[PDB]
């Protein structure tokens, strides 16, 4: 989940 | 406490005025217009894999609005990321299908699709009418509802806030929020439906929403089978990570 992860803390 | 289920409420009506890819004020510009016969015949030309791509990018960009979506509800940063990654990894797609009912036209059964509404036969290139069929039944009939913009806000951030979903570590917290919701929800349906069962008719159709996006699951597994090469390499990257 590294892009779903990166979007949910931008 | 009445003002913590106001809070809640306000928060998720913000959220959604502030995080949909079409804000009210754009679709109503919009007014229904529909692609023209030339742009309907370009995508129709289009190969299935063309035509899949670009789906997957309109797809990806309402996702993208989706987390953002969540990331803007208190009561969602609360749960434990854990949670949170499992929410939107099994709910974003349900959540896009709801909102996509705010920009279909029910008297010409069109959609709003790269800028312009057009219907089923826009599609034909993807080779999957039952998916665009079930969801435009789908819509059809959420639209018969007549739900304003707070109740979609409401019930979406529900749909999204599920505590059935498989593998959550914390259920309870998430029923604990979804039932808040909820009772939000009833209360803001009173101002505009007679029918006292319209929260009752809402949450009836949240096993069909599944249908629809499982459904969309499967066509993108027979596609993976003919063009594996087209989602690993050319598919928006979480898109690819959500539906791999
Ligand atoms: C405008 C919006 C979301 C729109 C959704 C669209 C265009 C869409 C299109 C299809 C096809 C390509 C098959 C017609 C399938 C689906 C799913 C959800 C059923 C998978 C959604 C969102 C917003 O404004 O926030």
């Amino acid at each position: 989940h590294k892009i779903l992860h990166r979007l949910l803390q931008e | 406490t009445m003002s913590e289920i106001d809070r809640i409420a306000q928060n998720i009506i913000k959220s959604h005025l502030e995080t949909c890819q079409y804000t009210m004020e754009e679709l109503h510009q919009l007014a229904w217009q529909t692609h023209t016969y030339e742009e309907i015949k370009a995508y129709q030309s289009k190969s299935r894999e063309a035509l899949w791509q670009q789906c997957a990018i309109q797809i990806t960009h309402a996702i993208q609005y989706v987390v953002e979506f969540a990331k803007r509800i208190t009561g969602f940063m609360e749960l434990c990321q854990n949670d949170q990654i499992l929410l939107l990894k099994s709910g974003c797609l349900e959540v896009v299908l709801v909102r996509m009912c705010r920009a279909f036209n029910p008297l010409n059964n069109t959609v709003l699709f790269e800028g312009k509404y057009g219907g089923m036969q826009m599609f034909k290139a993807l080779g999957s009418d039952d998916l665009v069929n079930e969801a435009f039944d789908f819509a059809k009939n959420l639209c018969s509802l007549q739900l304003t913009e707070e109740e979609i806000a409401l019930f979406s951030s529900a749909v999204l806030i599920s505590p059935d979903r498989a593998w959550l570590l914390e259920p309870r917290k998430v029923q604990k929020l979804q039932e808040k919701i909820y009772f939000a929800l009833q209360h803001v349906i009173q101002k505009n439906h007679l029918d006292d069962e319209t929260l009752a008719k809402l949450i009836a159709k949240i096993p069909t929403i599944t249908a629809v996006c499982n459904l969309h699951g499967e066509k993108l597994q027979v596609f993976k089978q003919s063009h594996p090469d087209i989602v690993n390499t050319l598919f928006p990257p979480l898109y690819k990570e959500l539906f791999n």
